[PDB]
C-alpha cells in the first residue's frame, strides 16, 4: 500500500500535465499561435474553449 | 476591409476600430454627387504613415 499510494499520486500528476497538450478541438495548443495567427474576434471562441 | 480587429491599410492608416466594438454599418454607392467626368480628386486618403 505505501508504494500504491504514492504510485497512484504519481499517475495523477502525471495524467494532469499530460493533458495540457490537449488541443481540445482548437486551432493549436498554445496561445501565441492563436493570437497571432487569427483575428481576435473569431480567436476568443478558441482561446474560451 | 474596415471592420472591428481586421488588418489592412485602412485599418493601419486610418479609421481603425476597436477590437470590442458595438453598432451597426450602413453602405451604398452615391454617384449622384461623387461622379466627375474628370475625376472627383477632393475624396483623399493617407497611404504612408
Amino acid at each position: 500500500k505505501l508504494q500504491d499510494v504514492v504510485n497512484h499520486n504519481a499517475q495523477a500528476l502525471n495524467t494532469l500535465v499530460k493533458q495540457l497538450s490537449s488541443k481540445f478541438g482548437a486551432i493549436s495548443s498554445v496561445l501565441n499561435d492563436i493570437f497571432s495567427r487569427l483575428d481576435p474576434p473569431e480567436a476568443e471562441v478558441q482561446i474560451d474553449r | 476591409q474596415i471592420a472591428p480587429g481586421q488588418t489592412g491599410n485602412i485599418a493601419d492608416y486610418n479609421y481603425k476600430l476597436p477590437d470590442d466594438f458595438t453598432g451597426c454599418v450602413i453602405a451604398w454607392n452615391s454617384n449622384k454627387l461623387d461622379s466627375k467626368v474628370s475625376g472627383n480628386y477632393n475624396y483623399l486618403y493617407r497611404l504612408f504613415r
